[PDB]
Formats: C-alpha cells, sequence, structure tokens
C-alpha cells in the first residue's frame, strides 16, 4: 500500500481508491500529440529524470498515462477517467484518476493539464503512485511573486529557479519589479540594452515552460510628465517600453505608483486608463492592467471609515477592468481581515489584488522571515481575485514562505499554517528539515519596532516554557523539570544549527549562516541563563557570577552583530534573566 | 528617500 506523499498545494477534491501500484519501467503514453505542448514536456521531463522509457508501440503490460484537455476529442481519456470530469471545474483545474495500472490527466485548459502533471510529480515516490480520485482547481485566480522590493534585485538565475518553483507549486503570476533596476523606476524611460534584452527573453520563455504568467512592471512615478507634449513623450515612453516585452512576447504588464512625493491622482489614474484603451485592449491578447496607487494600505488610503482624497479620486477615474493593488491595513502588517478587504473593495467597486509584503525584508535585513502565511482571513478570496507576496532579496530562502503561499491560495478555506508550515519544510529540505524546522521556527515574526509588524510569532511553545518558568520561580515553586525541558531545547537549537552549517548546500547556506551564528550564540546564552537561575536557587555565588559573566558575553555579541533573530524569545529570555 | 516604505 502505497501512501500519498505530501502534496503542495492541498488538491481540492482527493479520494484513495486503491492499494496504489508500482509504475512499470517504460509506459504506454496516450494524447500527447493534442495535450498541452508545456505539461507534456514537464512529464517527459519528469520521465527521463525518473528512468522511466516511452514506448512506441503499445504495450499492454506496461503503465498507460494518458493526457489532455477537455477541448481534446480524445475518448481513451474519458474512458480512464471512470467518471470523473475536468468539464465542470473553473479555469486551471484539473482531474487525475489512478486504478488499475493507468494514469489519467484531464485538464479544463492547458494551464489545467501542466497543474494535472506537477501533482502526478508529486504523487509518485520511487515509481509507486497510489491510486486516487482527484478534481482540483485554485480558490484564487491570480497566484504568486511580485518582486518589488529594494535592494539587490535577484539575479537572472535566482529568476530561472524562482520561475520553475513557481510551476511547480502552481503559482502562475511573476511580476518583474525591482525597486533598485535603473530601468524600471530611476531611469524608467530608457530602453534594456541588448543583452539585457537577452536575459528578458529567456526569463519571458521560462515562464511560458512553466505557465507563468510574467508580468512587466514600471515605475514612472518619480518623474513622469503628465500634461501637453511632455505628457505626450512620457506617455509615448511607457508605450515604447511595453511594446519592446510585447514583441519579445510579454503579455501582462503593471504601471505602479507607490512610494513618490507626485499624488496627482486623476493624472495617476488618466495615465492609467490611456494605456489600457491604447496598448491592453488594442493588442487583445494581453491580461489586465495591474497598478498600485501612491495610497496603498488601508492606513493611508482610509480616514474615519471614509476615502482620502488620493483615494477617493483614484477609485472615482480608474477603469474598472484594472487590477489594483494594496498591502492590507498596513505596509507591512499582522493580518488583513476579512472586514478590511470588505472596506477597500468597496471603495474600488471591485475585487482587490494583495501585495503582501511578506518574506520581504528590506526594512529590517538582518532578519530572515521563515513563516508560513499568517493573519491573511480564509475567506478573503470573497474580495480578493489576484494575490501575491513580496519575496526576501533572498531567493532561496524566500521559497518557505512562499511554498504556504501556493497553500493558502490554491486551496484557502483548507489552510492551516502551521501544518502548511511543516510542509514546505519537509518537502523543501529533505533529510534536514527537522534540523531546519528548529531553526527557522525562531525567525518567522518581524518587527521593527514602528511601522513593520508581520508574521507568526517566533518559536511561541518555547516562549510559553519560558513564561511558566518565571511563574514557578516567583511563586516558589519546584521548577527543577522545567529546567531540564529547557536545557534540552537550547541545546537542541545549538545541535541543529550545527548541523545545519554543516550539511546545507551553498545556495541555503549562503542566505542564513550569519543568523545560525547568532542563534547558537543565543542558544548558549540561554543555557548560561539558566546555569544563573540554578545558583540562584543553590545559593551558590562563585557560580553565578560566572554564569553571569557568560550570559553577558553572548548578549553582548548578539546585540552587536548585523544579524537578528529571535528578538522576543531566545534573545529576550538572556535580557529577563539579567535583573 | 526611499530606502524602504517608511510611512512619511
Ligand atoms: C513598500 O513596502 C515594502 C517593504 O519595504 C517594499 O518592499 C515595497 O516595495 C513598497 N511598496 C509597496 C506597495 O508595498
Amino acid at each position: 500500500q502505497v501512501l500519498v506523499p505530501n502534496l503542495n498545494p492541498t488538491p481540492e477534491n482527493l479520494e484513495v481508491v486503491g492499494d496504489g501500484f508500482k509504475i512499470t519501467s517504460s509506459i504506454n503514453l496516450v494524447g500527447e500529440e493534442e495535450a498541452d505542448e508545456n505539461a507534456v514536456n514537464a512529464l517527459r521531463e519528469f520521465l527521463t529524470a525518473n528512468n522511466i522509457e516511452i514506448n512506441s508501440e503499445n504495450d499492454p503490460n506496461s503503465t498507460t498515462l494518458i493526457i489532455g484537455e477537455v477541448d481534446d476529442d480524445i475518448p481513451e481519456l474519458d474512458e480512464a477517467l471512470n467518471g470523473t470530469t475536468a468539464e465542470n471545474l473553473k479555469e486551471e483545474g484539473y482531474a487525475l484518476v489512478s486504478n488499475d495500472g493507468k494514469i489519467a490527466i484531464e485538464g479544463k485548459d492547458g494551464d489545467g493539464t501542466f497543474y494535472g502533471v506537477q501533482t502526478f510529480k508529486q504523487l509518485v515516490k520511487e515509481s509507486n503512485i497510489p491510486e486516487v480520485n482527484i478534481t482540483d482547481y485554485p480558490t484564487v485566480s491570480a497566484r504568486g511573486i511580485v518582486e518589488g522590493f529594494y535592494g539587490t534585485p535577484w539575479t537572472h538565475q535566482d529568476r530561472l529557479d524562482q520561475i520553475k518553483f513557481y510551476g511547480e507549486n502552481k503559482l502562475n503570476t511573476y511580476i518583474y519589479a525591482p525597486k533598485d533596476d535603473p530601468y524600471h523606476r530611476e531611469k524608467w524611460r530608457e530602453p534594456y540594452p541588448e543583452s539585457e534584452m537577452q536575459r528578458m527573453q529567456e526569463l519571458i520563455n521560462a515562464s511560458a515552460e512553466n505557465k507563468v504568467d510574467f508580468v512587466f512592471g514600471i515605475s514612472p512615478g518619480i518623474d513622469i510628465r503628465f500634461d501637453g507634449d511632455a505628457g505626450e513623450e512620457d506617455f509615448n515612453h511607457l508605450i515604447t517600453k511595453a511594446e519592446s516585452l510585447y514583441d519579445m512576447g510579454v503579455r501582462s504588464f503593471a504601471i505602479y505608483w507607490d512610494n513618490i512625493q507626485d499624488k496627482s491622482a486623476a493624472k495617476h489614474a488618466q495615465v492609467l486608463n490611456r494605456f489600457n484603451e491604447e496598448f491592453v485592449k488594442a493588442k487583445g491578447d494581453v491580461k489586465p492592467l495591474i497598478t498600485v496607487p501612491t495610497e496603498y494600505d488601508t492606513g493611508a488610503m482610509v480616514s474615519n471609515g471614509q476615502p482620502r482624497a488620493y483615494t477617493r479620486i483614484f477609485a472615482e477615474t480608474v477603469d474598472p477592468s484594472i487590477e489594483v493593488m494594496w498591502t492590507g491595513p498596513g505596509v507591512v502588517t499582522n493580518e488583513i481581515p476579512l472586514s478590511d478587504a470588505q472596506l477597500i473593495s468597496g471603495i474600488y467597486d471591485r475585487n482587490m489584488a494583495v501585495w503582501w509584503n511578506y518574506p520581504v525584508t528590506d526594512y529590517f535585513k538582518g532578519k530572515l522571515a521563515l513563516g508560513p502565511m499568517h493573519g491573511l482571513d480564509k475567506g478573503l478570496n470573497q474580495y480578493v481575485d489576484f494575490f501575491t507576496v513580496n519575496p526576501m532579496e533572498h531567493a532561496e530562502l524566500s521559497k518557505i514562505s512562499i511554498h504556504t503561499a501556493a497553500d493558502y491560495s490554491w486551496n484557502m478555506d483548507n489552510y492551516d499554517y502551521d501544518k502548511a508550515w511543516n510542509r514546505a519544510i519537509d518537502m523543501l529540505y529533505g533529510d534536514l528539515a527537522e534540523d531546519m524546522k528548529v531553526f527557522a521556527n525562531h525567525s518567522t515574526r518581524m518587527d521593527n519596532k514602528t511601522w513593520a509588524k508581520s508574521g507568526r510569532e517566533d518559536a511561541p511553545e518555547l516562549r510559553a516554557k519560558m513564561d511558566e518558568l518565571w511563574n514557578k520561580l516567583s511563586s516558589k515553586e519546584d521548577a527543577s523539570a522545567l529546567i531540564e525541558e529547557l536545557y534540552g531545547e537550547f541545546a537542541r537549537m545549538e545541535e541543529a544549527c550545527n548541523n545545519l552549517k554543516a550539511n546545507l548546500p551553498e545556495v541555503a547556506l549562503e542566505e542564513c549562516s550569519r543568523q545560525l551564528d547568532e542563534l547558537i550564540t543565543l542558544a548558549q546564552g540561554d543555557k548560561a541563563s539558566l546555569d544563573m537561575i540554578v545558583a540562584q536557587l543553590n545559593e551558590d555565588t562563585e557560580a553565578y557570577e560566572s554564569a553571569k559573566e557568560i550570559a553577558q558575553n553572548k548578549l553582548n555579541t548578539a546585540l552587536s552583530s548585523f544579524a537578528v533573530i529571535s528578538e522576543k524569545v531566545a534573545q529576550s529570555f538572556i535580557q529577563e534573566a539579567l535583573s | 528617500l526611499w530606502v524602504d516604505s517608511t510611512p512619511p
């Protein structure tokens, strides 16, 4: 019997229907001449990578794999689904069935067929597949990443890797909008050089290969002129730029207005509407235009239940076809409750797009944001139809958070942040997942002490034990069992972080080594903190003073190092013990 | 001005 492995995202409807089977050494492939080109290539690569030949002539002893879209006239597929259909599903959905030596994939469309193969790829372990009946489809129909942070833009290879990763997790959107790319913002009028354009072409091609809608962003807000001959000239500049990316295959565009001095709401929206008419609609194979207003968090948009001036005029003028992005109640913020969605959607008489600013860390660069999607309402799909996260300048470790994004936006009402968090790390880290959880667990909360606060609280079960110790100590109860429990946790953080340092691949390790060092320092200072507690209990002053120097030395090292981790837990524990 | 989205 073959267990269903970890799947991401969680398919909507899955049922085990059999004991499972081993897929034979080579397989009959059916419908691959009519099925989505990209789904077939995904399937082809996976089969090659796992040493599974495709037969030329049908072999009735071989596992048979049938693939195609609803709109393909292929009746051998309908027979293999055994009454399961993708016809009645929403766009991007698919059905998948494995019983009795056959595997059938019917996508509602090509996108759906590709995602069906992605699921197939996750179900197969060492040739063994479970026998199941799936129908699956996304809650939110635009899902992915806006590369829109300040600081060092992702490299070409970062982006190429990211896009393979989106495909494998059914994320369909990638917005190219890095703040520090001069040709995106500071110098938005200027053409990309020929070699930068050749890296774009590779990016566009890999997007299409992976079913990702590549969105070309531009932020002209710095200095765009709106009126007369200058307004024309500057508008023609948007057009030439968008057109040169159109000419390489781009079919989604964004025009952004965040973090700029000019607050001409009508002018902003007028530029959007013009571009929408003269480019987006005229081209006719271009997806809806995307934007972010100069006011983009509820705090900056709304005053005492009512839109501020900029927002109100912007919402009045902006064509209903355009996607408007907002970050929630603040820029970086604990939650988007349903009621916040409802309020903003209301001002806009439309379904909104979320620009979720987590795991981005450009505003507090010493800490890694390595937790799940958190504080996002599970009924958010009522007012949101477009969901993207803003990742860290660290592409590799951004994967943990984004992994949970795939799950939240695909299967929203089923989303369980802690389960999805454990899954992400289980799927990404393999042999090292247990240790990676130990470390990552301390690096989920982002807090700059002023305007930016978001994410699941750092290692909460450990904070709870830390608090039950001070409770048991001040009300003089026997704490000696908690103390031994805590020595274990602290020794474990050190053991785990050392294992990560020894065994993480360069790609991960080059992103988080300073924070591993930081957590070992804190774990060690926590151990001494406990030693300080125990020598206070034992009225032993020689041993208290020297565990106090050690604790002070560790905390001194963590406070002045660049790396930041576990501020309110492992770090605060040492500050607590020194009073 | 503008190295993150610090409010004004
Ligand atoms: C402001 O917020 C984040 C965090 O600094 C930043 O990366 C982003 O580019 C800015 N814009 C928006 C719309 O969030």
